[PDB]
């Protein structure tokens, strides 16, 4: 099997900058048998460059490709926002046909701190004997973010589910949802619930709390 | 004008078997080799099997060879993939792709059809509405939530006010934990907008026949 | 197990190029240009080459690579009802080796005759000359040139024969030359393509060294440019008439040799995923290129003859054996360093033929090795027995009347037989097996299907091209004659047996095994037209 590794895995660039990404094959590949696919979030792949350096129908001139043997590369001269995607290479010269590990191309933008809302358990869930507090951390940059849960003063580390969104196609931010799940018993024998977020836009974390009484 | 549509595909038990179909159209289906490419939930693309234009040349991935059977109906214009002895790591979205010229690659792909191989049981979600706390009521904007907890398998559909409130919405991808998905969506509007005008969460889980609406009432 | 393979990919291209480039590149293509409107002839020649010639050349090379067997086994597997094609084609190659090698022997007999200070074909005052001998070619039939009398009265001794019935004594100096031909062929085809694929390096390449030396020597003689004018001076009036298109069609068909079992055999040793399409275009081109080059080599010297030697151009612009064994040697005899030009010219003629004799024999050895393992296990044995039958009956052609025998074989051995044989090849692959099945096979080998162009040429153009040749062929028949000699009715009919003995294999084997499968007629065709692959 001809294994194709790609670098970098994730990579950020600002519109207009030059982006270049590479494809390394375990074994030589004839240049007529190496292709590139673009896949935008939640959609399916589209042929993008075939036979090493030819653009598929509808692919703008800002894209180019080059390489040979075991080293190929895809290059965007002046990148645009509609180029945010994952790019896969593929060899078609030997079975089994293989795809590369991909490069996710994301957009750089100005740093931005999150908007943190906290939400106590709804009354319906509490009836069912479950209690899960939700925290939204919305429209920040860059992607990395760190949430800490505090039940009263003690931080709670277990019982959490964190989800990240994909980079928003309009304002290039990321958002994150964290959910702490307790039993109704466990929940009603505590008072203060604090969700605090630590992001690069500040060394003091953003805090949202609420007391179960008021 | 070329068009590829995958169908069949759903939850199957380990060891079970299922048959996927790709309806082609907009070209002469019989002049073109076809392949099945799958993509796991970790987003890796893996080629599965190829069938020549006239079915006389067939290659398989080593990981499926023996259990999968590619075949084509050049009269009805359908590509099939017969899967048996399914394992959990066969879970992926299956793509139908046209690729007659090796030197030109897969120039057309379908939307795909999703295969989940688990022994876990379909269960319907509990949708809870998320309304703000009562302190610091600054009204510039307000953020609402909807929590869709403990369902299986994917997917659900979530909209706000039946799809007409689309701006200011963050619907987070589901995360599997202990054989159950949890998901959530946030919506943000201006205080003048809510609670004066009502905002409601629309969740659908066809796998369990669920179709529920939760209105966001202000605690 | 695993079928062997060309030690290198150039062995294949030279084996193909060597097979396609032979004496007809030199002694027929230039003549046809000179005769059919000079440069203008390239129009119908290229059209006939593009729509009919190369499509057929490509088809057989792909078939041979994809199906991996000699001609008998291959056609058995493509369309079992037509396995007869495989026999017909191997037989035609058998008959042709009976005479094609003696023409190589002539080459060697003149080569061994050029080891001298005074080439014997110069003057008209030897024991073999007549009083009507003259120093160069003319246009009156009873007065041959010094080189015509040498070739006819000393080398052949054809004057001593009264026709096909009167063969006379055996020229052992020719028999000796013929045996040296079969010896070269043996220790070349002896161990299979491991060595054969090597000797074609010399036999397919040596002719270009000699073409180059003679091209220079020829272009630097007085009168050289005048020759090129007769060769190429455009005159598009010819294109209007069908005969030019028929000469074009016929030349391209025989110069490429498609459907003879040689290209099939040679390609069958290729690697499955080899770009046989690239190979078809490259080698077929080098064949026509070699003919174009040769024209300059020939007509440069032809103009020289007309400028300084006082001969009418139409009296020295000949075709066939007369051009290379009489006319061109006569001109060499008059230039400085004559002994050098002759030695290399005849060594070129021999190497031009050896390449092609090789391929004819291989199409048989391969086809038989692939249907009879007894033969494949004892190759050296079998080949030794084949070239001995070739040589033994070949002695008939080394007799004083031997040319009368050759001429007969030449017209009938692969005359109409080969046209019919490949006409059925085009029909089989395109209509019974199916261009679909065929294009699909090619896509599996080289990555992509043949263009629509080729599918159309294999399906419609080729067969019309093919019988366009056969219809004008039949429409111009004439009983076998040579220079005032008329072959007896029995000799003519004897040739028809040779001609039809191969063609008959097609309907015979069809009939033989059509009657050997069980069931309804429809249930028997479908059994006999289901390919071997489609039944695995
Ligand atoms: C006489 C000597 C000195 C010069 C050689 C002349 C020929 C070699 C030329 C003349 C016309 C040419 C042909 C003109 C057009 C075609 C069709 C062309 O077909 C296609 O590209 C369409 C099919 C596809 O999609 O591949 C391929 C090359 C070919 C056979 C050409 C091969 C080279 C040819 C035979
Ligand atoms: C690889 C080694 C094997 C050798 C194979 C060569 C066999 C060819 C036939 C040989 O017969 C001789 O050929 C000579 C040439 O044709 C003749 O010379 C005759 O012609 C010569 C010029 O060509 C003159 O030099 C001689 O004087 C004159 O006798 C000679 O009479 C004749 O018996
Ligand atoms: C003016 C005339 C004499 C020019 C002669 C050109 C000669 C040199 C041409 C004619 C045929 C050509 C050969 C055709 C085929 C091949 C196979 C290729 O993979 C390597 C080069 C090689 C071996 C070519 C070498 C050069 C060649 C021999
Ligand atoms: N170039 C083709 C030529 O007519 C030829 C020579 C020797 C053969 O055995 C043959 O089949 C054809
Ligand atoms: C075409 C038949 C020629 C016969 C050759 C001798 C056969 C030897 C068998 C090993
Ligand atoms: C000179 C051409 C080679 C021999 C052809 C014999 C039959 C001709 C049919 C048109
Ligand atoms: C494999 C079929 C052999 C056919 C028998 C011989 C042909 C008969 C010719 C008269
Ligand atoms: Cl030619
Ligand atoms: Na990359
Ligand atoms: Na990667
Ligand atoms: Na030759
Ligand atoms: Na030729």
């Amino acid at each position: 099997e001809n294994v194709l590794t790609q670098s970098p895995a994730i990579m950020s660039t600002s519109p207009g900058e030059k982006v270049t990404m590479t494809c390394r094959a375990s074994s030589s590949v004839g240049s007529s048998y190496l292709h590139w696919y673009q896949q935008k979030s939640g959609a399916s792949p589209k042929l993008w460059i075939y036979s090493t350096s030819n653009l598929a129908s509808g692919v703008p001139a800002r894209f180019s490709g080059s390489g040979s043997g075991t080293s190929y590369s895809l290059t965007i001269s002046s990148v645009e926002a509609e180029d945010a995607a994952t790019y896969y290479c593929q060899q078609f010269s030997g079975y089994p046909l293989t795809f590369g590990s991909g490069t996710k191309l994301e957009m750089k933008r100005a740093d931005a701190a999150p908007t943190v809302s906290i939400f106590p358990p709804s009354s319906e869930q509490l009836t069912s004997g479950g209690a899960s507090v939700v925290c939204f951390l919305n429209n920040f940059y860059p992607k990395d973010i760190n949430v800490k849960w505090k039940i009263d003063g003690s931080e709670r580390q277990n019982g959490v589910l964190n989800s990240w969104t994909d980079q928003d196609s309009k304002d290039s931010t990321y958002s994150m949802s964290s959910t702490l799940t307790l039993t109704k018993d466990e929940y009603e024998r505590h008072n203060s619930y604090t969700c605090e977020a630590t992001h690069k836009t500040s060394t003091s974390p953003i805090v949202k709390s609420f007391n179960r009484n008021e | 004008e070329v068009q590829l549509v995958e169908s069949g595909g759903g939850l199957v038990k380990p060891g079970g078997s299922l048959k996927l179909s790709c309806a082609a159209s907009g070209f002469t289906f019989s002049s073109y080799a076809m392949s099945w490419v799958r993509q796991s939930p970790e987003k890796r693309l893996e080629w599965v099997a190829e069938i020549s234009s006239g079915g006389r040349y067939i290659y398989y991935s080593d990981t499926v060879t023996g259990r999968f059977t590619i075949s084509r109906d050049n009269a009805r214009n359908i590509l099939h993939l017969e899967m048996s002895s399914l394992r959990s790591e066969d879970t992926a979205m299956y793509y139908c792709a046209r690729g007659e010229v090796r030197q030109r690659g897969f120039d057309y792909w379908g939307q795909g059809t999703t295969l989940t191989v688990s022994s876990a049981k379909t269960t319907a979600p509990s949708v809870y509405p998320l309304a703000p706390v009562c302190g610091d009521t600054t009204g510039s904007s307000v953020t609402l939530g909807c929590l869709v907890k403990g369902y299986f398998p994917e997917p659900v559909t979530l909209t706000w006010n039946s799809g007409s409130l689309s701006s200011g919405v963050h619907t987070f991808p589901a995360v599997l934990q202990s054989d159950l998905y949890t998901l959530s969506s946030s919506v943000t509007v201006t205080s003048s907008t809510w609670p004066s005008q009502s905002i409601t969460c629309n969740v659908a889980h066809p796998a369990s026949s669920t179709k529920v609406d939760k209105k966001i009432e202000p605690r | 197990d695993e079928r062997e393979t060309w030690s290198g990919k150039v062995d294949f291209l030279l084996s193909v190029i060597g097979f396609a480039v032979d004496l007809a590149n030199v002694w027929r293509f230039p003549y046809l240009c000179y005769k059919n409107g000079g440069g203008a002839f390239l129009v119908p020649y290229g059209i006939m080459l593009a729509v009919g010639g190369i499509p057929l050349f490509y088809m057989e090379l792909a078939l041979g690579q994809h199906n991996r067997k000699g001609a008998i086994t291959c056609w058995g597997r493509l369309v079992p009802l037509f396995k007869g094609i495989g026999y017909a084609v191997v037989l035609i190659a058998f008959y042709v080796d009976f005479y094609y090698n003696v023409i190589i022997a002539w080459s060697l007999r003149f080569f061994f005759a050029s080891f001298t200070n005074s080439l014997p074909w110069t003057s008209c005052n030897n024991i073999w000359n007549t009083p009507n001998c003259r120093p160069f070619e003319g246009h009156v039939e009873g007065f041959q040139s010094a080189a015509s009398e040498y070739f006819n009265r000393y080398i052949l001794e054809l004057n001593r024969s009264e026709g096909i019935h009167d063969l006379g004594a055996i020229k052992w100096d020719m028999a000796l030359c013929l045996l040296i031909v079969y010896l070269i062929c043996y220790f070349s085809l002896w161990k299979g393509i491991s060595t054969s694929g090597k000797v074609v390096w010399f036999t397919a390449l040596f002719p270009y060294a000699v073409l180059l030396i003679l091209l220079i020597r020829g272009l630097t003689l007085p009168g050289s440019f005048l020759g090129i004018q007769y060769y190429l001076t455009p005159n598009f009036s010819a294109i209007y008439k069908a005969e030019v298109w028929v000469d074009a069609a016929t030349q391209v068909f025989f110069s490429l040799g498609p459907g003879f079992g040689v290209l099939l055999a040679y390609a069958s040793y290729n690697k499955y995923h080899n770009n046989v399409y690239k190979d078809a275009l490259l080698t077929s081109f080098i064949n026509s290129a070699t003919s174009f080059i040769a024209g300059f080599v020939i007509f440069s010297v032809l103009g020289y003859m007309a400028h300084t030697l006082g001969v009418r151009i139409e009296d020295v612009a000949t075709e066939g054996p007369g051009l290379v064994f009489v006319v061109y040697p006569a001109a060499i005899a008059t230039m400085p360093a004559s002994t050098f030009w002759a030695l290399i010219f005849f060594m070129m003629l021999a190497t031009l033929g050896l390449d092609s004799s090789f391929g004819g024999s291989e199409a048989i050895i391969t086809a038989l090795s692939d249907e009879f393992p007894k033969i494949k296990r004892n190759r050296e044995l079998f080949v030794a027995g084949l070239f001995s039958l070739y040589f033994v009956v070949g002695l008939a052609s080394c007799t004083q009347g031997g040319f009368y025998f050759l001429h007969l074989l030449d017209r009938y051995a692969a005359g109409y037989s080969i046209l019919v044989a490949v006409f059925f090849e085009a029909i089989a692959v395109s209509w019974i097996y199916g261009t679909n099945r065929f294009s699909e096979d090619i896509r599996d080998m080289i990555g992509f299907p043949p263009g629509r162009y080729w599918q159309v040429c294999w399906r419609f153009v080729a067969p019309i091209f093919l019988l366009f040749i056969t219809v004008y062929g039949l429409i111009g028949y004439e009983p076998l004659t040579y220079a005032d000699y008329v072959y007896p009715s029995w000799a003519n009919a004897l040739g028809w047996c040779i001609a039809g003995s191969s063609v008959v294999m097609i309907p015979a084997v069809a009939i033989f095994k059509l009657l050997s499968t069980p069931g309804s007629l429809r249930q028997r065709f479908t059994i006999l037209t289901t390919p071997w692959r489609d039944q695995q």
